[PDB]
């Protein structure tokens, strides 16, 4: 299986080809998705 | 968000209980008091 | 975290699968993004078959349906009695399972919906074991005068005449069950008589039962009855007052939630991610296996 | 090149050495070149 350096290579390599207004769709997205990963985080994890 | 806090926590409210799909000749008979 | 820097931080984030709303896989994300945003629905890759067929299909799809690797990991798993004691200790962690029965602090785990919590509320008498095995019957029931989720394991033990039929037992409500019996036999029975033990008449049917019929019964079994390992008698009263009387005894006991609440987490975390409706998966799964699995 | 940062990496004149061959696959150093004159590895060496 596909080790997790070669999907953020696969990940970089193919957000380099996208243009200013997919890619501020796609940072977008991105941050929505980031934000609830890190706030169930850190719920189980690092809140008192 | 003033408000929300007020109200608080929405109740659950389990969807299906005891209640058990009675005939309405019984349940007329249950509900007719002494 | 003891982790400097970001990358070490999402690999972490990766694969913490004891968190509700993780493993996030954030390049598998970005790289799912990225191919929605170029090409919906890959049209041109399938349109090159050369490209389709250098991977699997079940890869280029698998990223359509936004299963991430570790949760494909999370559902391939073998659940089983004999390991969910530990796969629990895998999937969940510290959190008691007791504290994770209680519909509220389950759906505030998984951030649900009341009316998304129901439904799989209800398709919870459907994760349960679908049919008796080793004359057991594991399963989750509502009695839910708080809401809460309890799982009771029936175990039959065929007393007498056994020869007769086969009975099996399938609750469904707080002292409310179904009762399924197949009968092996034909006896001409002027009537079937049914009781707890030979004591209490649940249920009598008029006529003769017959034979690779089965026959159901929506009976009911109380608190007094359920605390004992219980009989149940069936008994084929024929006009002369001769009979084929058979029984089972039936202990219940409670039983851990670690194969129920695995098979939720599995259920929860698939609908989340394919986006499809809980009556959707279950008309999938039956079709595969007639054990929801 | 710094905005949007690339997993968590920021971008500074250094005295690493970073190649532009096209088959090279190139580091994230690279990936940030690419992104940031929104060109792809062949034209990007054919620039060079």
């Amino acid at each position: 299986t596909p080790t997790y350096a070669q999907w953020e290579n696969a990940a970089g390599v193919l957000t380099a080809g996208l243009n200013s207004q997919q890619a501020n769709t796609l940072h977008a997205f991105l941050d929505e998705s980031r934000s609830a990963a890190l706030s169930t985080y850190y719920i189980r994890q690092v809140a008192k | 968000m003033q408000a929300l806090h007020l109200l608080g926590d929405k109740p659950y409210l389990p969807l299906s209980t005891t209640w058990s799909d009675p005939r309405l000749d019984r349940a007329a008979d249950i509900t007719t008091q002494n | 975290s003891k982790l400097e820097n970001y990358t070490k931080v999402m690999e972490m984030l990766s694969t913490f699968r004891p968190s509700g709303a993780t493993p996030y896989h954030d390049a598998y994300e970005n790289v799912r993004e990225v191919i929605q945003l170029q090409d919906p629905g890959l049209e041109q890759l399938n349109a090159s078959p050369a490209i389709a067929g250098l991977m699997h299909q079940a890869s280029l799809l698998g990223i359509n349906a936004s299963i991430s690797p570790e949760l494909f990991n999370i559902l391939t798993e073998e659940i089983t009695e004999g390991n969910a004691e530990e796969l629990y200790k895998k999937n969940f962690g510290n959190i008691e399972p007791a504290s994770l029965a209680m519909p509220e602090y389950l759906k505030r785990y998984y951030n649900l919906s009341d009316e998304e919590l129901s439904q799989f509320i209800g398709k919870a008498s459907n994760f349960g074991q679908q049919e008796y095995s080793n004359n057991q019957l594991i399963t989750p029931v509502v009695n839910s005068s708080d809401g809460t989720v309890k799982v009771y394991r029936i175990t039959r033990e065929y007393t007498t005449n056994a020869y007769q039929m086969d009975v099996e037992l399938f609750p469904f409500g707080g002292e409310n069950y179904r009762l399924d019996y197949k009968f092996k036999n034909f006896y001409n029975a002027s009537y079937l008589s049914i009781k707890l033990n030979d004591k209490r008449e649940l249920v009598r049917t008029e006529g003769a039962p017959q034979v690779n019929i089965e026959y159901s019964a929506n009976i009911t079994l109380n608190t007094a009855d359920i605390s004992q390992p219980f009989e149940i008698g069936l008994t084929r009263v024929l006009p002369s007052g001769s009979w084929a009387y058979a029984a089972a005894k039936f202990t219940v006991e409670e039983y851990n939630q670690y194969s129920f609440l695995l098979k939720l987490n599995k259920a929860i975390r698939l609908s989340r991610a394919t986006e499809l409706s809980p009556t959707i998966l279950e008309g999938i799964v039956r079709s595969v296996n007639l054990q929801l699995d | 090149f710094n905005t949007p940062l690339l997993n968590g990496q920021y971008f500074s004149t250094g005295d690493e050495e970073i190649d532009l061959n096209s088959g090279s696959t190139g580091d994230w150093r690279k990936t940030i070149l690419k992104r940031a004159f929104n060109i792809d590895d062949v034209s990007l060496f054919r620039l060079l």
